RNA sequence: UCGCACACGCUUACAUCAGUAACUAAUAAUAUACUGAUAAUUAACAACCAAUAAACCAAAACAACACUAAAACGUUUAUUAAUUACAUUGUUAACCCAACACAGGAGUGCACCAAGGAAAGAUUAAAAGAAGUAAAAGGAACUCGGCAAACACAAACCCCGCCUG
RNA sequence: GACGAGCUACCCAUGAGCAGUUUAAAAGAACCAACUCAUCUAUGUGGCAAAAUAGUGAGAAGACUUGUAGGUAGAGGUGAAAA
């Protein structure tokens, strides 16, 4: 079959800019994504 | 009085299993039942406790069944003991005495105005702090003899231990004797009960 | 500028005291019925509003993927003795 | 023949008009799945809302009852307090996950038809291959083994594991 | 140093699903559709498909299946235990 079933819900709670600012590393993650230009922080 | 109980099925706080081969049964209702039976408190004066026993009923987070017990101006569920029948008054003291009473198997009485030879079970450990012994069906602890303010007790383990007088402890035997007689018969029974298959 | 009629687009026929607009997202329905009552000197009797998305369209150039503005329209009922006909 | 509705989702695919040298659907026909421009229905539908403190025992199986595994959702009383709670979003657009317009994939309610799809390029009747049908007489003579396969399952005897998994 | 339990393994919380027939009381036994599995054979072998299709076979009220909301990760987790 597939490895991805595909969910809005698990991946804006998990993958989200909220959970993102919840933990210091991932405030690193945004910080090496603006670093790097990215023009979307999540999906 | 009915609370919902909350499995945790080898699971903490934090989430990591400390215990394998635990839950897939099914849910439980915890009962509220009194391991202190010292406090006539609730009344509001120092007066002994009479009580009357409505109906015996099954408890699923013991083996041993609960009675029920209701004073009138007041319900509480405890734990039933052996012989016990429906409409039996139990009596309910903390007075101290050297009359030596004996008292129904459904009563509670201290370690020290109880006579020594007796077969007795919810035995507490420290003063206030509850029963903690032989909460089990058909097992029961038995007096041995009275030292300085402390009273010998033999447990069911056969480990002659020192418990203090002023612990409260009920007389009698627990009831449901022939628990340890049930056959299981099948794994999922086991299932039921919330034991999962240990392949360690 | 916030909004604007359309009469001949939709193909829905409703000429009696039914007039058809586009209006701003943020704009509740009882401001619209307000707004439209005060400015215009029009009795208003009830309004149904909708929000339509925008479609997508892409660019070859610069090989981007865009999305028109989204939309809301709104359909207005006004007082009896109306008749609503415009091209 | 097997599919219509509710979703989680999927971000104008869709409806109309116009144009298809070219790309796009392995081609044509054309187009629900191409370009360009222009249409995209509501609600009594689905999401979004009172704080607390007291009372009560005797599970669910169309269940007086019984059994076991000892029981999803339930109600009542009192106090405080709320306004336009005539609102806000979404549906109804077309379907989607596996690099593909991919015989493979999944949740819920009820039909099996008055719903829906046509093996939608054409010839040749070679060998050979795949699926399927039939056969004289013998009836396992095949083969590592009744594999396979049409017909059927009557009887025999062992090893291991109790068994339902 | 971090990212991973939307796959899968186990578990927590909250829901749903499993015709019919013989039967002495029996959610009790056996057979058999859905659903959950993949016994044998054949086909497929830059495929319809980087796990398939056809016939056949197992479970199918149980240690069952499944939706949604969660938990456990590499000096480990999980594992009716096969490295």
């Amino acid at each position: 079959g597939n490895e991805y079933q595909p969910s809005n819900i698990k991946r804006k709670h998990k993958h989200g800019w909220v959970r993102r600012l919840r933990t210091p590393t991932g405030v690193q993650v945004i910080l090496r994504r603006m670093h790097k230009g990215r023009k979307s922080l999540s999906h | 009085m009915p609370v919902k109980m909350r499995k945790s099925g080898g699971r903490n706080h934090t989430g990591q299993i400390q215990v394998h081969g635990i839950g897939g049964g099914h849910k439980q209702r915890y009962r509220m039942i009194d391991f202190l039976r010292f406090r006539p408190e609730h009344e509001s004066k120092p007066g002994p406790f009479e009580e009357k026993v409505i109906a015996v009923r099954y408890d699923p987070c013991r083996s041993a069944d609960i009675a029920l017990v209701a004073g009138g101006n007041r319900k509480r569920w405890i734990i039933a003991t052996e012989n016990m029948k429906a409409g039996d008054t139990v009596l309910n003291s903390d007075h101290i005495g050297r009359m030596a009473v004996a008292a129904r198997e459904g009563d509670a009485h201290p370690l020290g105005a109880l006579p020594v030879g007796t077969l007795i079970n919810n035995v507490e450990s420290e003063p206030g702090r509850g029963a903690q012994y032989i909460r089990a069906a058909g097992t029961c602890g038995v007096l041995l003899r009275k030292v300085n303010g402390t009273a010998i007790i033999q447990l069911p383990s056969k480990r002659q231990m020192q418990v203090l007088e002023t612990c409260i402890a009920t007389v009698g035997r627990v009831s449901n004797v022939d628990h340890n007689k049930r056959v299981i018969g099948k794994a999922g029974r086991n299932r039921w009960l919330g034991k999962r298959p240990n392949s360690g | 500028x916030x909004x604007x009629x359309x009469x001949x687009x939709x193909x829905x026929x409703x000429p009696e005291d039914t007039v058809q607009f586009r209006i701003p997202m943020e704009m509740t329905r009882v401001d619209l019925r307000n707004y439209l009552e005060r400015i215009y000197n029009v009795p208003v009797a009830a309004v149904r509003t909708r929000v339509q998305y925008g479609s997508n369209r892409r660019r070859d150039h610069r090989n981007i993927r865009i999305k028109k503005p989204d939309y809301k329209v709104a359909y207005v009922q006004l007082a009896l003795g109306q008749x609503x006909x415009x091209x």
